[PDB]
DNA sequence: GATCTGCTTACCCAAGCGGCATGACCGTGAACCACCTCACCAACCCACGCGTTACTATGCCCAGTCGGCTCTATTCATCGAAGGGATCATGCTTGCACCCTAACCAAGATCGGAAGAGCGTCGTGTAACGT
DNA sequence: ACGTTACACGACGCTCTTCCGATCTTGGTTAGGGTGCAAGCATGATCCCTTCGATGAATAGAGCCGACTGGGCATAGTAACGCGTGGGTTGGTGAGGTGGTTCACGGTCATGCCGCTTGGGTAAGCAGATC
């Protein structure tokens, strides 16, 4: 139900930091999450996205990467160093 | 029941969506209009997503300040109820319609 | 490969005008006022994207930016803060 | 030895001064010109940034967000009125209801 | 590669506020805010130096842009700090 | 007896008589007077070169004629035909002052 | 010195004033009103002026001042210069 | 330099002077370098709305029997055409009066 | 002796083009002068922020045209562009 | 309650006409600034490469949207009233034209120094790669 | 946590060329008050209609549920756009005569138009009727 939103909520938290430079692979955030999720119910790829959204108002979805070879991307968030 | 009385909730989301700071706006629709209006001037015409999304919050403030201009109009028309000749005497008195 | 559009500027519904008249500060609304911001909205996103059109097009560009659209809101006196 | 700290500034004076050149105002810009621009500039943006700290303290936050700076604008009488026609993007409204809509 | 005035008004802000952070959206506000009124300030001193038949923009100029611009004792308050990093600037 | 004009008559003929000319319609020397005197309050013994007198004179009677021709609009709209100081307000709040 | 000339501007001008905007009832307590918001828009303009005038070492009000200090609130006023 | 000085409003049949607008457009700090064609389209432009304006301002001046164009002719001009009148919102002429318009409320019955 | 210059010998020009037997009062006159000014300042002054938006030192006829599109109204626009087309068109094609 | 008249009081206009009064034009002239001349680089234009993107089309799902019922709070539509305003009459108070305008200030050249522009060198940040 | 294709960016030192603090007239402008004169303005009656406070009646907008569905996210494909890089064509000045332009002015005249009657044409209120 809601407890999941506030797992979410915490994890981006303290987690990852608003930085308005650096860019981070989309799937990397989500799997690692999913992976402290694995410790004691994940959110849906597709409502992760929300979630973080709402967190970072300034963050984009770039899709970098050589050409065919491209991937999506966070832009606007980097990892917290902790 | 438990019916709430007509014009509270009208206060509740009034004090609600004036302290919050989100779009009011769907995000899709509005892009759909901005593409169909742009549509008329020249085709095969992108949109990037930061030039709908600067519409959309241009849009959204004016219509903002318009329906509070019209909301001036009505109380001083001694109504609480804002009706669609309070809008044109505000775009009127601004000067958009001569 | 592309679409056309068409009956759309409903697309901006009854309850998003509330919710703009409740920002606005409005009690009770009329019924008869989302077919006049419908219009409304329209003549103004119709102004704003006929400048921002031509800024692109003296650019020899085909994709309209973020500036375009600040600079053409900037000539209708109506600055905008947040894109550049 | 750098130009903007010899006017005791924070502000860029070097950049300032090109902006002030290159953007085709006059013929000639004076040297004073630069320093009274960056420190025109960085006083209001002092301002501005001390009335948005206040009003994002006032809300138990610790990040300025467009919504405190809106507050800032919006409840300073020469502040609004300098940036009148200018909109703050996500910035949201300053609450205001009139008094004939509340109860009684 | 684009130049911001992102360092400065970080610079300002934690001179005012040495705790407070500011988000990057309320930046990017900041930066817009600062080309636009140096854009003003700029506009007015060009047109009164035309105006005068000059053709340098020295500090006079800009001291009577401000005061045309900004109104109230904000005029004031930016005046004299103007002429007091001016004052300085001159006196090495 | 005599031949009294009900009222709105006049009124009436003034409209359609001062819209017609283009003559300005405040006196020259006690407008004048006002300018030296609100003036003198920013820089004494200030001359007044006798031209932008009668332009202040030219936009300042338009600026009232336009800001009654908007409390006149207001007015109507509250089913009145009196404006009254209130649709002043108005006008000038919705313009933007 | 002058002093209390805003009486200058009488209700038969306040009036005929209206009269030309078009307007057909007018009243009693308009013509204050009326005075009041042409002494704050004459303040400002010859304020504006002034400046401009102090800003030319000069020590006349030009026709041309009032016209710049007009054009800079966005009236533009023809007839005087350009 | 043996030539017959052909002035450069004869060559695009404009009576504006190209010349004048070339000079203001240099010593008006508008760019660094202002390409040779552009005093010609200012001019052209400036000297059509001119054309326009004019055109109106006599007509709505031999209507009032007038051989004259007064300022009231050009504000009777400009506020009937709705270009003009869009294009010169925020313009104030002097002397010219405004346009005889009365509302339908006012009027008696 | 203060030389100032004018616009007044070619409006009346225009004048007499347009209207063969209407003369022009010298009050008229300069408010003509004054509408000129103001509108080669407006198309001058949008010409300069283009060319500085897209990086330009140089205003070319299309700033100025760009510029009497966005200034002009509907119509107006048309009308002038299609005049400065035309204008440019015979001049480059008489030297 | 509105259909016609018994007519008696306030605004344009083609006259005649005077009389200014403003505009067109003729030479003056005289700065004066547009114009036509070889060169010469910065400014601009154009071709090619890829990274990235706007617009396409699935997949999920719940939070927002659409629509019908109920009801009452809000907006009209009348009635009186009385109290603001409109209109007209007298008596001026003061604005409106011309001047003895004397002081005063806005301009057109003067003394040099003060100062800014334009080139030559020199101090501080980084588009990615290992322990 | 540490260095680079050394380029962006700014600052320092040095010619070269413009550009201002003080005067020096010079005369054009404006405000040192003064005379008359009539024409808008002040003030006061008077009565007129409009606006403003009840007061029922309509009515439609606001809650409130019940279905229901698409926006708001994440994925990819693809034709295309846009920036970066490298070569390859063009306007202001090194300016310098050179002469048509246009700007001021004295003046003369043509006529445009602002005011005195003359008499018309328009609106507009003050009095006559009854279920």
């Amino acid at each position: 139900s809601n407890e999941e939103y506030m797992y979410a909520y915490r994890w981006i938290r303290n987690h990852l930091e608003e930085h308005t430079d650096t860019c981070l692979p989309k799937q990397s955030v989500y799997d690692a999450y999913r992976k402290y999720c694995e410790s004691l119910r994940p959110l849906s790829t597709a409502n992760f996205g929300k979630i973080i959204r709402e967190i970072f108002p300034d963050i984009k979805a770039r899709r970098l990467g050589g050409r065919g070879q491209s991937k999506y991307c966070y832009s606007g968030i980097r990892r917290k160093t902790l | 029941p438990h019916r709430y009385r007509p014009g509270t909730v009208a206060l509740r989301e009034i004090r609600r969506y004036q302290k919050s700071t989100e779009l009011l706006i769907r995000k899709l629709p509005f892009q759909r209009l901005v593409r169909e209006i742009a549509q008329d001037f020249k085709t095969d015409l992108r949109f990037q997503s930061s030039a709908v999304m600067a519409l959309q919050e241009a849009s959204e403030a004016y219509l903002v300040g318009l329906f509070e201009d019209t909301n001036l109009a009505a109380i001083h028309a001694k109504r609480v109820t804002i009706m669609p000749k309070d809008i044109q005497l505000a775009r009127r008195i601004r000067g958009e319609r001569a | 490969h592309r679409k056309v559009l068409r009956d759309n500027i409903q697309g901006i519904t009854k309850p998003a005008i509330r919710r703009l008249a409740r920002r606005g500060g409005v009690k009770r609304i009329s019924g008869l006022i989302y077919e006049e911001t419908r219009g409304v909205l329209k003549v103004f996103l119709e102004n704003v994207i006929r400048d921002a059109v031509t800024y692109t097009e003296h650019a020899k560009r085909k994709t309209v930016t973020a500036m375009d659209v600040v600079y053409a809101l900037k000539r209708q006196g109506r600055t905008l803060y947040g894109f550049g | 030895k750098t130009r903007s700290s010899r006017a005791g500034l924070q502000f860029p004076v070097g950049r300032v001064h090109r902006l002030l050149r290159k953007g085709n105002y006059s013929e000639r810009v004076g040297a004073g010109a630069p320093v009274y621009l960056a420190a025109v500039l960085e006083y209001l943006t002092a301002e501005i940034l001390e009335l948005a700290g206040n009003a994002a303290r006032d809300n138990k936050k610790t990040r300025i967000i467009p919504r405190h700076l809106q507050l800032a604008i919006r409840n300073d009488e020469e502040l609004n009125k300098l940036l009148g026609r200018v909109t703050i993007a996500q910035g949201g409204v300053l609450p205001n209801i009139q008094a004939v809509l509340l109860p009684k | 590669r684009k130049e911001s005035y992102s360092v400065y008004v970080y610079k300002v802000l934690k001179q005012v506020h040495p705790d407070t952070g500011i988000s990057s959206k309320a930046m990017g506000i900041m930066n817009s805010f600062v080309n636009d009124i140096f854009e003003r300030i700029a506009g007015e001193a060009s047109r009164l130096a035309h105006y005068n038949k000059r053709s340098t923009i020295t500090s006079r100029e800009i001291q009577t842009a401000v005061r045309l611009l900004l109104p109230g004792e904000l005029a004031k308050h930016a005046v004299s700090e103007g002429t007091k990093a001016v004052t300085k600037y001159t006196s090495a």
